[PDB]
């Protein structure tokens, strides 16, 4: 079947991750896509910290496949950067090494709704996460799911404030309304309405469409849009009537309901100025129909980039970090 | 995934050099001669070709397979990993990629067994022996020694943008993307970009079926002396073709190939 020369050769000379680093008990996040470790090499070489990313399940996934395949193309400062893959013959597990980013936008937001965002470090977090997408848009690559755990932000060393979009493959909170109404395809103007979701959830400290936990139709989530939005007319989103779902819309659904229902209401209630650069941005982004969805490069040449001030390249701007480390679980 | 070729692991690791690749082939080239060595290939290329038939996958998804056999090939010796066992494993990695999905344990086996006994006989009298953690160890060392590049750039794309600035998709379009599933007989994959085959096989369909693309051919500003050397090779392969009778020698030629050496 095999050569035993070979397979000799190839034991002898493969880099095993337990070998390489240190992580155990090390746990910091836990998922789908699998676990991460905050590993360090064990052969002294860096004190770097280092994220150790062991997929969920024996071989190689759909999951696991998807994220070598992409992130092995993808070079950009603001997308997640693989730097080694471990193939653990003894269990067949996957792990991935890349750099360690010290936060998230899960920890930076649940950090200030807590204490209840600099509106600088706002618009750095969004011309960051418009341009990584951007990137892998041009690239004809799609998130598919992005929410604020998937935008990581370095802390301190030679990247600090850099947003690093994660994961390459429960709550349905930034998934698009045309999801949720049946659309089949994963589109470019589902990952924009998650950038919105994600914007309006930076400017506010909660997540515009929360919403209490197998179809592709949620009435909890769509009544959420709904009361957030307002129900959307014929003239607004025209192709309504050409989702799976619409039928099902028209059954469970009233216009009436959501009749004082508008985005300008909701944001003006956290405090948010209809007449601001930002609200017309966030309008763009949160458009129900999605061909009526601002682009990610549209977005970036948006005059609140322009607005002062002026989006850095370090999110923090050199100020002192206040959100903690990540604990191990 | 559709991005830019000149910063593709496909350009900046997997275009090779010719004589790079012959140094390599070498240690098979004790047993088999240069003339066998490609039969050997075009025969697992076929191989391939029938198991993507069999399992009702795309060409794209049959075409990234091949790449992925010729690429393992291009680094190891035949005898490094059995190919009865390569082809199969390269099929069910490339339908993971291509987004096609998983193919079943029992698919993927059944796919393998039936291919082999309804279209191999006269070069396989034993049914396949191998079953899932033969795939799935095979998968392992496959993905371990490609360097984890699994993003695979075809002709088919390009050659479809080219026959639609032609205005001429419906005439030389069947003709030209027949030429490319024929380049997978050659080492082309491994040695020039997708896009340069492309035209090369467009070339070929313009001659066979006599079309003036002389025009559109010179305001193109490709570099037209590897075009030409894409062309002769085609052209060779066709040559190849009427003189090898598969189903006559392949049984010899699989004898001659050096097999896997087992434990003390
Ligand atoms: C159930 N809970 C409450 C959790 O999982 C809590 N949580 C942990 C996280 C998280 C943990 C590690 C990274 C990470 C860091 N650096 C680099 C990385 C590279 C590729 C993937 C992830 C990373 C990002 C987020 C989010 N949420």
């Amino acid at each position: 079947s095999m050569d035993y020369d070979f397979k000799v050769k190839l034991s002898s000379e493969r880099e095993r991750v337990e070998d390489l680093f240190e992580y155990e008990g090390c746990k910091v996040g836990r998922g789908t896509y699998g676990h991460v470790y905050k590993a360090k090499r064990k052969d002294g070489k860096d004190d770097k910290d280092y994220a150790l990313k062991q997929i969920e399940g024996t071989g190689i996934s759909m999951s696991a496949c998807r994220e070598i395949a992409l992130l092995r193309e993808l070079k950009h400062p603001n997308v997640i950067s693989l730097q080694k893959v471990f193939l653990s013959h003894a269990d067949r597990k996957v792990w991935l090494l890349f750099d360690y980013a010290e936060h998230d936008l899960w920890h930076i937001i649940k950090f200030h709704r807590a204490s209840k965002l600099p509106r600088g470090m706002v618009k750095s977090l969004l011309y960051q996460i418009l341009d990584g997408i951007h990137y892998l848009h041009a690239n004809w690559v799609l998130h598919r799911d992005l929410k604020p755990a998937n935008i990581l932000v370095m802390g301190e060393g030679p990247e600090r404030g850099r947003v690093k979009i994660a994961d390459m493959g429960v709550t349905f909170w930034y998934r698009a309304p045309e999801l949720l109404l049946g659309a089949r395809h994963y589109t470019k103007a589902i990952d924009i309405w998650a950038i919105g979701c994600i914007f309006a959830e930076l400017l506010t400290s909660e997540p515009i469409f929360h919403c209490r936990q197998s179809n592709p139709y949620h009435h909890d989530q769509l009544d959420r849009i709904f009361n957030v939005m307002g129900f959307p007319a014929d003239k607004d989103w025209e192709d309504i009537k050409k989702m799976p779902e619409h039928s099902t819309l028209m059954k469970d659904f009233r216009r009436n309901t959501y009749t004082n229902c508008s985005l300008i209401k909701y944001m003006e209630k956290h405090k948010v100025k209809p007449d601001s650069k930002a609200f017309h941005l966030l309008q763009k982004l949160l458009t129900m129909d999605p061909i009526k969805r601002i682009t990610s490069e549209q977005a970036m040449q948006d005059p609140y980039f322009l607005e002062d001030p002026l989006p850095t390249s370090d999110v923090f701007a050199g100020c002192q970090i206040p959100y903690p480390k990540r604990e191990f679980l | 995934m559709a991005g830019n070729f000149w910063q593709s692991s496909h350009y900046l690791q997997w275009i090779l050099d010719k004589q790079d690749l012959l140094k390599e082939r070498q240690k098979d080239l004790k047993f088999l001669s240069e003339e066998e060595y490609w039969k050997l290939q075009i025969f697992f290329t076929n191989v391939i070709q029938a198991l993507g038939e069999h399992l009702k996958l795309r060409q794209q998804v049959i075409a990234t397979a091949t790449v992925y056999f010729k690429r393992f090939y291009a680094r190891y010796s035949l005898k490094s990993i059995d190919p009865v066992l390569m082809a199969p494993t390269c099929v069910f990695l490339a339908s993971k990629v291509e987004e096609f999905g998983v193919v079943s344990n029992t698919r993927l086996i059944a796919a393998a067994t039936s291919v082999l006994k309804t279209r191999f006989s006269y070069a396989f009298p034993k049914e396949f022996p191998y079953r899932m953690n033969h795939i799935l160890e095979c998968e392992f060392y496959l993905l371990e020694l490609m360097d984890c590049c699994l993003i695979v750039y075809h002709p088919y794309r390009p050659l479809l943008q080219y026959v639609q600035d032609m205005g001429q998709e419906d005439m030389l379009l069947p003709l030209a993307w027949r030429i490319v599933n024929d380049t997978y007989r050659t080492d082309l994959c491994l040695l020039y970009p997708p896009f340069m085959i492309a035209l090369a096989c467009l070339h070929v369909a313009c001659v066979v079926q006599q079309k003036d693309a002389r025009q559109w051919f010179a305001e193109l500003s490709v570099d037209m002396e590897k075009i030409l050397e894409i062309i002769r090779v085609i052209l060779k392969l066709y040559e190849q073709w009427k003189n090898f009778d598969e189903r006559k020698e392949m049984a010899t030629i699989l004898s001659k190939m050096p097999k896997p050496k087992p434990p003390p």
